[PDB]
């Protein structure tokens, strides 16, 4: 209980800035490869727009 | 004569930018499908210890 306590803070503020950026982003995130995936295409993007 | 070294010049070029640009679409394809992971602690060892 004590390491799922110390864990869960954690995890909600993990939460809490995941939704954040996921609002922040207009693609919607959903699991950690697909983070990632999202994070190639903006690498992508930006290689253009530059 | 002089346009053949203009020629040899413009391919070494453009094959120096095709270079680059792979270069970086391998960098983006890795981040793609490598940061879950990237970087953490050797687990051969701990499982050792």
């Amino acid at each position: 209980i004590q390491s799922l306590t110390a864990r869960a803070p954690v995890w909600l503020a993990a939460q809490d800035t995941l939704n954040q950026l996921c609002e922040q982003s207009g693609e919607t995130l959903a699991s950690s490869n697909d983070v990632t995936e999202y994070m190639q295409q903006l690498l992508e993007r930006e290689r253009e727009a530059t | 004569l002089e346009r053949d070294a203009l020629a040899e010049r413009y391919a070494t070029l453009s094959f120096d930018v095709q270079k680059i640009q792979r270069a970086h679409q391998a960098f983006s394809q890795f981040v793609g499908k490598h940061l879950s992971v990237a970087f953490d602690t050797d687990p051969e060892a701990e499982i050792r210890e």
